[PDB]
């Protein structure tokens, strides 16, 4: 029943500051270590550091010490990860993960958060434009947005089988674009309602689009 | 600072195969080692802690062993949902460095792409641009060739499906409204080894 819910994706210009927060429920928050894992684009996992929220004792990797701050507010079951000035190379996905202990104890990260996508760019945020892919297979074309990521669902998550959301491609315009499709029986094209729910946190934009055949 | 190496960096095996991945530390770490599984677009999952101790909820086909410098992760019977990236981690001393990771793909029978095509929306046209999409659904292997002929494109490809181990590809042909209005027939040709002959899916403007 333990679940960690991290804050939404963000976009910041280089030099700016940033605090990302993970909210923890399900267990005694002040009893177990919590850590931050960093994953650069197309790269493996990096162990950044951990904090015991009980006494705010922190243990960094030497590669992040003085570059980043790990803190915790045990009054609201929340941990934080903070930068003074963001570098371009700080662009990554940042995971929050409880470091449980097992019977010089045996430490391991058993529970993880969904993650927080951080994009460091001088480019300004753009919300997406959503067009229908009229049909059997049907979909939604999400175009001209910045920066990653968007998330697409169908019928508020009620439609999962046969859904395929493609990795975004970077158009020459410097904007992203991706499509999400689903396959459904051709008999349901006139009897069922198909809506894609596109969600772009960096632009505070959420789009619902109903797809109809031509 | 402890360094970790895993081998192989990537492997492909068919359903039912026995697969072993190895982790090697720069120093002796006894049994202080963990294994994690990360499926594409998802957050990582604890599989094994203390070198051999299986995490609750994890399927019995996963097993781990080793001590000192060399550890192994073993999947007794590969499932199609087991196609994921696998990391090791040392829990002896901070920092708790991870391993480089190993990509595990799945080998299946050759499947041919179901090919669809979507003409641009009338809403999109009034915005200035025109994007034509060709979709290749549930095929294998990942290699495939798409060509747009009318008589400036971009492709994307999903990861291996966790249920049927197939891939899926999209190709988006993008023009300006002016250039789109100047031609009649749009078609995508698809060559694949599961296809005995090239498949062409086309449309004429207007319906």
């Amino acid at each position: 029943q333990v679940q960690l819910v991290q804050s939404g994706a963000e976009v910041k210009k280089p030099g700016e500051s940033l605090k990302i927060s993970c909210k923890v429920s399900g267990y005694n928050f002040a009893s177990e270590w919590i850590g931050w894992v960093r994953q650069m684009p197309g790269k493996g996992l990096e162990w950044m550091g951990i904090i015991y929220p009980g006494d705010s004792d922190t243990k960094y990797s030497p590669s992040f010490q003085g570059q980043v701050i790990i803190s915790a507010d045990k009054s609201i079951n929340t941990a934080y990860l903070q930068w003074s000035s963001l570098k371009a190379s700080d662009t990554a996905i940042y995971y929050c993960a409880r470091q449980n202990h097992y019977g010089a104890y045996y430490y391991a990260m058993d529970v993880w958060g969904q993650g927080t996508t951080v994009t460091v760019s001088s480019a300004s945020t753009k919300g997406p434009s959503v067009f229908p892919l009229a049909p059997a297979a049907l979909g939604c074309l999400v175009k001209d947005y910045f920066p990653e990521p968007v998330t697409v669902s169908w019928n508020s998550g009620a439609l999962t089988s046969g859904v395929h959301t493609f990795p975004a491609v970077l158009q020459s315009s410097g904007l992203y674009s991706l499509s999400s499709v689903v396959t459904v029986p051709s008999s349901s094209l006139g009897t069922q309602t198909y809506i894609c729910n596109v969600n772009h946190k960096p632009s505070n934009t959420k789009v619902d689009k109903k797809v109809e055949p031509k | 600072d402890i360094q970790l190496t895993q081998s192989p960096s990537s492997l492909s095996a068919s359903v039912g195969d026995r697969v072993t991945i190895t982790c090697r530390a720069s120093q002796s770490i006894g049994s202080y080692l963990n294994w994690y599984q990360q499926k594409p677009g998802k957050a990582p999952k604890l599989l094994i802690y203390a070198a051999s101790t299986l995490q609750s909820g994890v399927p019995s086909r996963f097993s781990g062993s080793g001590s000192g410098t060399d550890f192994t992760l073993t999947i007794s019977s590969l499932q199609p949902e087991d196609s994921a990236t696998y990391y090791c981690q040392q829990s002896y001393s901070t920092p708790f460095t991870f391993g480089p990771g190993t990509k595990v793909d799945i080998r299946r029978t050759v499947a041919a792409p179901s090919v669809f095509i979507f003409p641009p929306s009338d809403e999109q046209l009034k915005s200035g641009t025109a994007s034509v999409v060709c979709l290749l659904n549930n095929f294998y292997p990942r290699e495939a060739k798409v060509q747009w002929k009318v008589d400036n494109s971009q492709e994307s490809v999903t990861e291996q499906d966790s249920k049927d181990s197939t891939y899926s590809l999209s190709s988006t042909l993008t023009l300006s409204k002016a250039d789109y209005e100047k031609h009649k027939v749009y078609a995508c040709e698809v060559t694949h080894q599961g296809l005995s002959s090239p498949v062409t899916k086309s449309f004429n403007r207007g319906e």
